[PDB]
């Protein structure tokens, strides 16, 4: 094959190994092109990881070690750490492509990472998006630990699915996950209605939070 | 040290063309070879070119058909990437990197931090900025004050937000940007420590869109509704 | 759409000749150098000589000094191995690649790290 394979992802517990396999073909590693590593951290450039096969750069720690067989080359990840976590690639040249090839990438996921409940604010049309006859419920999740998180929507008592927009929960500089969930609704029914409340449920708790259209006076 | 510098990001319309530079520092420009890869989104990354520094003789992935172009000064010690007749399978983050010479295949021991190219026929549009507030402007009843700016109907991504309590930078909270149901994108940055009281003015949220050339500040909450 | 295409290999006996010749097309640049590469059957692709095209300059491994001799003629885009007293430790594909980076042939005439384009390869097998 003229390409890299690296498997999706890759997960293992703090302080335990992993391995990320990193396969070629006779037109790459078997005519003898070596195989280089790349570290690419969230939000950042790629790194340089690991060259020709096994060789570590200046400020790679001995944790990272690698090999290859002329058709398979292997990452190996020693005493993981939290830092650790990101997107692994791999790289080398083809003969049959006359160019340069990079895998498809290894998700390095860290578990073990201590749990952290959502911290949730609600926040209610503010009168100048009123004004430009526009209404949005604004409910706010941030600092949890892991990433599922489920978001419903309650006009006084009865569910709500109109409307409704939820971000993907992601990870932020902070190394913990913060998402969103914006309930779009027209003047009319944020004043119709009783009280507007988000629901947030994370592993085996569930917050929530409600908003009244005359709570401040 | 050794350090590649890149333009920032772009957004061009489909059939456009996108110019994207890359400036060398830390080392003697013309020693080495600089090459570009693309990473889309949700795929791996792909080569895209070298080039030699010195002689500038070029060399270009044969998936791109002749549509991307490679220069080179070596007075501004830049290297520059030109992709014409854009697509959308063209939107990626675009980077260079420096090419350090191995007997068995050379490596990119450098990275450029990257270039965003969005292609879109979509229009670009600034943010509008709305002060959103949690427990009202004046409390009477002892609840924490949290501010928060909500930032809606701005295209492309993305916007950067800071908070300022006077000129103090003040930490705050990031939220994932989230396309709506108009094609628009729309997101919030929470001004992380909760609040009691404060003189009119004292905080603000400054949300800059390079896309739309325009910086967008609030710094007023009203009178609670 | 750089092209390099291989030519004259096939089966001598040993002790015998071949020329070995890489018709070169599409390079929108001309100062690249030629190698000639061989992977014998189970090995890796490794140097056996290399030419210059604008210094003339060829490099040799020591396996095959003296016996091989490459020869370059840019009128005809073209580079030929000349491969006299052939061993049947010679047996191998041969490959011609070039080398667009000049500072890597000057460096490394017979790394694989120093050719960025490539040929399909020829066969060639002597046996005894
Ligand atoms: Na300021």
């Amino acid at each position: 094959q003229s390409a890299l394979t690296q498997p999706p992802s890759v997960s293992g517990a703090p302080g335990q190994r992993v391995s990320i396999s990193c396969t070629g073909g006779s037109s790459n590693f078997g005519a003898g092109y070596d195989v280089h590593w790349y570290q690419q951290l969230p939000a950042t450039a790629p790194k340089l990881l690991i060259y020709g096969n096994n060789n570590r750069p200046s400020g790679v720690p001995d944790r990272f070690s690698g090999s290859k067989s002329g058709t398979s080359a292997s990452l190996a990840i020693t005493g993981l750490q939290a830092e650790d976590e990101g997107d692994y690639f791999c790289q080398s040249f083809d003969t049959s492509l006359s160019g340069w090839i990079f895998g498809g990438g290894t998700k390095l996921t860290v578990l073990g990472q201590p749990k952290a409940a959502p911290s949730v604010t609600l926040f209610p049309p503010s009168s100048e998006e009123l004004q430009a006859n526009k209404a949005t419920l604004v409910c706010l999740i941030s600092d949890f630990y892991p990433g599922a998180v489920t978001v419903a929507w309650k006009a006084d008592s009865s569910p709500v699915k109109a409307g409704v927009e939820t971000t993907t929960p992601s990870k932020q500089s902070n190394n913990k996950y913060a998402a969103s969930s914006y309930l779009s609704l027209t003047p009319e029914q944020w004043k119709s209605h009783r009280s507007y409340s988000c629901q947030v449920t994370h592993e085996g708790s569930t917050v929530e939070k409600t908003v009244a259209p005359t709570e401040c006076s | 040290q050794v350090q590649l510098v890149q333009s920032g990001a772009e957004v061009r319309n489909p059939g456009a063309s996108v110019k994207v530079s890359c400036k060398a520092s830390g080392y003697t420009f013309t020693s080495y070879a600089i090459h570009w890869v693309r990473q889309a989104p949700g795929h791996r990354l792909e080569w895209v070119g070298r080039i030699n520094t010195d002689n500038g003789n070029t060399k270009y992935s044969q998936k791109f058909h002749g549509r991307v172009a490679l220069s080179r000064d070596t007075s501004a010690s830049t290297t520059y990437m030109d992709l014409s007749s854009l697509n959308s399978e063209d939107t990626a983050v675009y980077y260079c990197a420096r090419a350090f010479y191995y007997s068995s295949g050379v490596m990119f021991d450098s990275w450029g931090q990257g270039a965003l190219v969005t292609v879109s026929s979509a229009p670009t549009k600034a943010p509008d900025v709305f002060p959103i507030i949690s427990g009202c402007r004046h409390p009477k009843d002892n609840s924490p004050v949290v501010l928060a700016c909500l930032i809606t109907g701005y295209h492309p991504t993305s916007v950067t937000v800071t908070w300022y309590m006077g000129t103090q930078s003040q930490p705050q909270r990031t939220f994932p940007e989230i396309q709506r149901r108009d094609s628009y994108y729309m997101t919030s940055s929470q001004l992380s420590t909760p609040l009691q009281q404060w003189r009119q003015g004292e905080y603000k949220c400054v949300v800059q869109h390079t896309a739309s050339k325009s910086k967008k500040e609030i710094f007023r909450w009203p009178e609670s509704p | 759409q750089v092209q390099l295409q291989e030519s004259g290999g096939g089966l001598v006996q040993a002790g015998g000749s071949l020329r070995l010749s890489c018709a070169a097309s599409g390079f929108t640049f001309d100062d690249y150098a030629i190698g000639w590469f061989r992977q014998a059957p189970g090995k890796e692709r490794e140097g056996v000589s290399g030419i210059r095209r604008s210094d003339g300059s060829t490099h040799y491994a020591d396996s095959v000094k003296g016996r091989f001799t490459i020869s370059t003629d840019n009128a005809k885009n073209t580079v030929y191995l000349q491969m006299n007293n052939l061993k049947p430790e010679d047996t191998a594909v041969y490959y011609c690649a070039a080398a667009g980076t000049p500072s890597y042939y000057y460096t490394e005439p017979l790394s694989l790290g120093t050719y960025d384009y490539w040929g399909q390869g020829t066969q060639v097998t002597v046996s005894s």
